[PDB]
């Protein structure tokens, strides 16, 4: 059971820290008028 | 459940992944962050990346 | 030493220490570790003041706290005395009172960095007994400073002859014996 | 720094090994060489660390020697009561627990560290020669050629006294007897 | 003259022009801040707490008819009902936004370059006199300077041991 | 003292930014604080160079895999 | 063309004197293969955490704060008794400064694009290594006793937990097999 539970966090956590630091990424300038 | 622990943390285990993945992922996006010119512009939003 | 050579005078089998030429009072070329090497000898020769002009105070003040205590403090020795005047909160006034002076003590320091005071030197002499006179001020500034590292040793002995005593100094002087019950004692 | 007896003794034409020859730091300088060194420790090994390293020992040496030898014949009074009838390493036991071997080797690391910095200070190019502590009060050292002499018999009496040090600790642990009882058996 | 404290260098911007300057400016709050704005503020705390050193005196023993007395007079703050003072605060409000010409910010206060305190207040035309003003305008700030501290002692001094300024002095016993 | 506030009730022993132990560990951290801007000038006027200040050991250095 | 430390083997390409360590030491030659720069960084950091580590060993196993669960002298077991809460605090000031020192740089491709040398962190209280013969002296000496202290508490950490004995107490008891 708390293996789950901290393979379910490790998962969790690494999907929200990609989209996290992802949109921090400068993601407005990712549109097709830049320059 | 329902007994309060901050975050569900119950076990001090759990804790290591959740400070330590977005750890390796701040440090996987400070090499990004400081290629980037981090001077200030008066714009709606940078276009230079 | 006994080989020719230039060492210095206080450690024969050492050389001078390279900042301390001499101009400093009580400057017997005395540093082997070299730390003057690595620090400003101006903020040290601050330090060592600070250190000595506490210390002296230290050492006066635990001889008479065995004399006399006041009338309104309780008669409990100097080091045992200290908890019971911090939580007095005598000791959150000494505090605080000593912190407001080292504001313009470290401002001072800063201003000795930039070479505008010499290090501890306060413009404090109202009783006027060494101002005037130059030569006067430099023979009491040597016994500023041996009287300050010898007041920094005294100090500590007096502090651990009582930790292992457990006996202020006049009463150790008074009644001498020695620790660990060693005139019964094996091994 | 002329050697005495530079030629007979601690000079060239003195080799020791005949056979061999003696490493390229085994100079005609340095005081009681006699072109001694088979195994090479001095190519490796400063010089000067190596003299400062066997005046220490010799030093140390001359003391434990003594010490070991007048502990028999006389001892301070009231040590036979705090420390039993106690020899040279089981008085070391038993001293540790009473807290003298404390004290001293709180001060002769107190002293040592100014010998660090003297050794370092030497191996910087100070001047200072190797155990020179500018320790003369009674100014015997002062004329040349006996300082000359006294140096060799500093070490000669430093490798003397290592090598008898040796012998009395050992001889304790085969017999449990100090010097004086040990020759008289 | 004589330096406050001679052994740190006189403050650079603090010249002798405002009365009552000894050179006494160690931390250096003028290098950093407008010396006509920290002026203002040393009168206006001065004034306030001469005002207050007065009103603790007076309250002590005396209360008007339609108010009641406190056991002290920080405790007249909290038997005095809480509508009077606000209309204090309002009427002060008033008071220090039009003696000040409306303008509230350190930016703005000394566009037309009044001297610091100079809020025009003069009835019975007392410092008229120029050499009165000068001698006048040091006594203020004194006076002010050491009513904050006498302030400060007497409000911390009544609320430690529940007594008046007075009536502490004339039955003092240790805390 | 009776009217002291921020203190407790049965403890006696006085609480939060009004505790002795707490103006001592603020004098210490205002002490690690003016550690660097004092120390380091006075490493800065000073300094080790002297041009005699310099790591000492005893191999010799002909071979020491000396950097 | 051979190795000093490695007679038998010849001497890496890349490593050399200019290093300050070299001794000519990379049997597997892991230089060939990865910025120098970074290896050394990563020597260097590796070494300056396990100098204060063993230090640490030491003194936290026989002085320590007085605080409620901060004391127990072996470390192995010390780490989880102090809570993780405050581990947690700690390792956040340690990445603080590591973004502080390393500037934000702080991966292989972006560490040295500043021309930072690696190893330094512009750290220099004291010591300073102005000299370059001072420096060139003082970066063998940390280098060496950086490949020391990760021995160290390698070896103190995995003796802490095979004797439950801090270091001081496991070698006097030396309770042995
Ligand atoms: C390092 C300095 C130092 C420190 C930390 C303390 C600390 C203490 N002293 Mg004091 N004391 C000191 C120096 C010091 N003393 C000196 C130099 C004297 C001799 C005059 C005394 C004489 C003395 C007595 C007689 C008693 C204490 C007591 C105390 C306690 C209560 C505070 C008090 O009333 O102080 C009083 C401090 C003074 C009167 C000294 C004032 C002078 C200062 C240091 C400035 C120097 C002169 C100035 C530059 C001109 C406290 C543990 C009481 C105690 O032990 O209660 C249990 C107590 O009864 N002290
Ligand atoms: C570490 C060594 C040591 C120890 C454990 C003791 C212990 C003791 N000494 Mg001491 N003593 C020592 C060294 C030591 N002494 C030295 C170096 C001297 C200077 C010569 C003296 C001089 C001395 C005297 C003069 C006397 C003692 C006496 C005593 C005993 C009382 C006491 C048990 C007394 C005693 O009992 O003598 C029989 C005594 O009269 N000692
Ligand atoms: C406890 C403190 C203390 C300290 C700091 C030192 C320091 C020193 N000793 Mg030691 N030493 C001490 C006590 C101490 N000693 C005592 C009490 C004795 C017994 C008399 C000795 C006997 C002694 C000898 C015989 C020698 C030293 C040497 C040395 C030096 C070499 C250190 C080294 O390379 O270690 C490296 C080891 C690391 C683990 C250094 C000056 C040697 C020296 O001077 O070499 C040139 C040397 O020959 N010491
Ligand atoms: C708290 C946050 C924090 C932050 C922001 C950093 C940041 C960094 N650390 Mg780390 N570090 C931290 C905590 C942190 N550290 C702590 C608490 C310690 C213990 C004292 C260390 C000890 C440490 C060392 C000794 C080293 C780093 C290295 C690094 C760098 C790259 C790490 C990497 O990409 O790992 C991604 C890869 C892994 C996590 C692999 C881990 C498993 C290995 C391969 C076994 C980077 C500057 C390395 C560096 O500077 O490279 C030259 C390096 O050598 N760190
Ligand atoms: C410096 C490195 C090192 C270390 C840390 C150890 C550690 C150990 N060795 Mg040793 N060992 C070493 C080098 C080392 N060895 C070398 C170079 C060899 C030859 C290749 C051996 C061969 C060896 C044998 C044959 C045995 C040990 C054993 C031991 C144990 C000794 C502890 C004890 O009981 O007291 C321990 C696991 C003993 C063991 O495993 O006991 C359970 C044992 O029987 N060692
Ligand atoms: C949004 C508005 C809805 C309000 C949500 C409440 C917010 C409270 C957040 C704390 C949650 C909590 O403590 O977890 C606690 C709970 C789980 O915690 C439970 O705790 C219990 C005892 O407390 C037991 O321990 C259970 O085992 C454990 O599951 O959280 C969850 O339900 C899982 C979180 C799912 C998060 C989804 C990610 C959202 C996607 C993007 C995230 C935004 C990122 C922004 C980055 C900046
Ligand atoms: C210097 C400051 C100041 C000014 C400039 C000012 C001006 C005016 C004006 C002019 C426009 C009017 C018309 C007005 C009227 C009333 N004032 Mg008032 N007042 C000031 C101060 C106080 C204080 C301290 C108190 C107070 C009060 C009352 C009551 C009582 C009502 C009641 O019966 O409850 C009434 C009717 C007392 C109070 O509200 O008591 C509950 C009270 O304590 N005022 N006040
Ligand atoms: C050098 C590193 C370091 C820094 C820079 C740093 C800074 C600050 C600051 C400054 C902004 C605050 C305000 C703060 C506060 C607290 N620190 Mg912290 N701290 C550091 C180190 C440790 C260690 C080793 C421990 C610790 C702890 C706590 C607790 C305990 C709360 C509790 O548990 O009730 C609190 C409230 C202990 C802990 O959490 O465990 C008992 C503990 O062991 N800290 N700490
Ligand atoms: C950098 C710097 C500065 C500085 C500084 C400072 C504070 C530097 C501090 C440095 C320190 C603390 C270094 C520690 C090294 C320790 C080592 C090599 C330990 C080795 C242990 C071994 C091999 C072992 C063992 C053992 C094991 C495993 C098993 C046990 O049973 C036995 C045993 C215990 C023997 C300053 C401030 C001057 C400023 C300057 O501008 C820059
Ligand atoms: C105190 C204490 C303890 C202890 C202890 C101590 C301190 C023990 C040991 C002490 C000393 C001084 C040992 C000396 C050994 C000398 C030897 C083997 C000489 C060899 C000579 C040779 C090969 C000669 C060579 C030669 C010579 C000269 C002449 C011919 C040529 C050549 C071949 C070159 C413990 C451990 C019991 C623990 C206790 O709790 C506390
Ligand atoms: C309590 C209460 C009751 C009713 C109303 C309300 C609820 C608002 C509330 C009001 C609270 C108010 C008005 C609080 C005001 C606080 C005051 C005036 C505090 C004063 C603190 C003063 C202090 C430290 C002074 C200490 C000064 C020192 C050492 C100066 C040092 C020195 C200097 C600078 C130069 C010469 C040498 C010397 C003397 C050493
Ligand atoms: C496990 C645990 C317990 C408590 C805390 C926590 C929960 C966090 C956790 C922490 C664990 C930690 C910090 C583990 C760290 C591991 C460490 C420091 C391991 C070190 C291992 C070192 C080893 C092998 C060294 C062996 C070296 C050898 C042969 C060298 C050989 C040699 C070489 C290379 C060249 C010259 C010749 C010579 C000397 C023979």
């Amino acid at each position: 059971m708390f293996t789950l539970k901290i393979v379910v966090y490790t998962t969790v956590t690494f999907f929200v820290s990609l989209f996290t630091f992802g949109f921090l990424s400068n993601d407005a300038s990712r549109n097709p008028n830049r320059k | 459940e329902g007994t309060g622990e901050a975050l569900g943390i119950d076990d001090t285990r759990l804790i290591v992944p959740v400070i330590l993945i977005p750890v390796i992922t701040f440090i996987l996006y400070a090499g990004f962050a400081s290629e980037q010119d981090n001077e200030d512009f008066f714009d709606t939003y940078d276009q230079r990346r | 030493a006994v080989f020719p050579g230039q060492f210095s005078d206080s450690v024969p089998f050492l050389k001078q220490p390279t900042n301390l030429d001499g101009s400093y009072v009580g400057d017997v070329g005395f540093d082997p570790l070299g730390f003057s090497d690595v620090f400003d000898i101006r903020v040290l020769r601050e330090a060592e003041l600070k250190h000595g002009r506490i210390a002296m105070l230290a050492t006066l003040g635990m001889v008479v706290q065995d004399a006399y205590t006041f009338p309104f403090f309780d008669k409990v020795l100097p080091i045992p005395a200290h908890d019971v005047i911090v939580k007095s909160g005598g000791m959150s006034q000494i505090l605080l009172w000593t912190s407001f002076a080292e504001i313009f003590g470290g401002i001072a320091l800063f201003q000795t960095i930039q070479g505008k005071r010499a290090p501890g030197d306060y413009s404090f002499d109202p009783l006027n007994l060494s101002a005037n006179d130059l030569e006067k001020r430099e023979r009491y500034a040597l016994a500023e400073i041996k009287h300050s590292r010898l007041a920094m040793l005294a100090f500590s002995g007096m502090v651990h002859q009582y930790f292992i005593t457990n006996q202020g100094v006049i009463e150790q002087i008074n009644n001498f014996r020695p620790i660990n019950g060693f005139p019964d004692a094996t091994f | 720094l002329p050697l005495y007896g530079e030629g007979k003794l601690q000079g060239p034409g003195t080799q020791a090994i005949p056979g061999s020859e003696p490493p390229p730091a085994l100079d005609g300088t340095w005081v009681g060489d006699v072109g001694f060194d088979p195994l090479g420790f001095s190519r490796v090994i400063d010089m000067r660390w190596l003299r400062e390293a066997e005046l220490k020992h010799g030093r140390v040496c001359m003391l434990a020697a003594t010490g070991m030898i007048v502990q028999d014949i006389a001892l301070f009074p009231g040590v036979t009561k705090t420390f039993g009838p106690a020899k040279i390493t089981a008085l070391h036991d038993v001293a540790v627990k009473q807290g003298s071997m404390q004290q001293l080797l709180v001060w002769l690391g107190f002293l040592e560290i100014f010998g660090f910095v003297a050794i370092v200070q030497m191996l910087q190019g100070s001047g200072r020669q190797p155990g020179d502590f500018g320790f003369d009060p009674l100014n015997c050292g002062a004329n040349t050629d006996t300082l000359a002499r006294r140096q060799l018999v500093e070490l000669k009496n430093g490798r003397l006294a290592m090598i008898a040090t040796g012998g009395m600790i050992h001889h304790f642990f085969l017999t449990g007897k100090g010097p004086i009882e040990f020759i008289t058996t | 003259d004589d330096l406050a404290v001679p052994f740190l260098e006189r403050p650079p911007m603090l010249d002798g022009s405002y009365a009552g300057d000894i050179g006494f400016d160690p931390v250096g709050f003028s290098n950093y801040f407008d010396l006509r704005w920290l002026r203002e503020a040393e009168l206006k705390h001065g004034r306030v707490c001469m005002l207050g050193v007065v009103g603790f005196l007076v309250q002590e023993f005396v209360t008007l008819p339609m108010f009641s007395n406190g056991v002290t007079p920080v405790d007249d703050f909290f038997v005095v009902p809480a509508t009077g003072l606000w209309q204090i605060f309002f009427t002060i409000g008033f008071v220090e936004a039009f003696s000040n010409g409306f303008k509230l910010t350190p930016s703005d206060m000394f566009a037309d370059d009044r001297a610091p305190g100079d809020l025009g207040f003069d009835p019975l035309g007392c410092g008229k006199d120029p050499a009165a003003l000068a001698r006048r305008q040091l006594v203020e700030v004194k006076n002010g300077r050491l009513a904050m501290i006498a302030f400060g002692g007497m409000l911390h001094q009544q609320l430690l041991t529940k007594q008046g300024v007075i009536e502490q002095l004339t039955n003092f016993k240790a805390i | 003292v009776p009217n002291v506030p921020f203190v407790d009730e049965i403890t006696g022993e006085p609480q939060g930014l009004t505790a002795p132990i707490v103006h001592f560990g603020s004098v210490i951290s205002l002490w690690l604080l003016f550690a660097l801007p004092v120390w380091s000038a006075a490493y800065k006027a000073a300094g080790a160079d002297t041009a005699e200040w310099v790591g000492v050991s005893q191999v010799t250095e002909d071979a020491p895999g000396i950097g | 063309d051979r190795s000093y430390a490695m007679p038998f083997l010849s001497r890496p390409p890349a490593l050399d004197g200019s290093m300050a360590g070299d001794v000519g030491f990379d049997p597997l030659g892991f230089s060939n293969y990865f910025d120098l720069k970074w290896l050394r960084e990563a020597e260097l950091k590796h070494g300056r955490v396990c100098m204060l580590g063993c230090l640490g060993f030491l003194v936290q196993e026989q002085a320590n704060l007085p605080l409620p669960g901060f004391d127990n002298k072996l470390a192995t077991e010390a780490f989880f008794s102090v809570p993780a809460g405050g581990l947690w605090q700690i390792f956040f000031s340690l990445g603080a400064i590591e973004i502080i020192t390393n500037k934000g740089k702080l991966t292989p491709g972006s560490m040295f694009t500043g021309g930072r040398a690696p190893g330094d962190l512009d750290f220099d209280p004291l010591n300073l290594s102005v000299d370059e013969t001072a420096l060139r002296r003082f970066e063998l000496a940390e280098l060496k006793h950086a490949r020391l202290a990760m021995i160290g508490l390698g070896g103190m950490l995995h003796q802490m937990l095979l004797t439950k004995q801090a270091p001081i107490e496991q070698l006097t008891n030396f309770k042995s097999l």
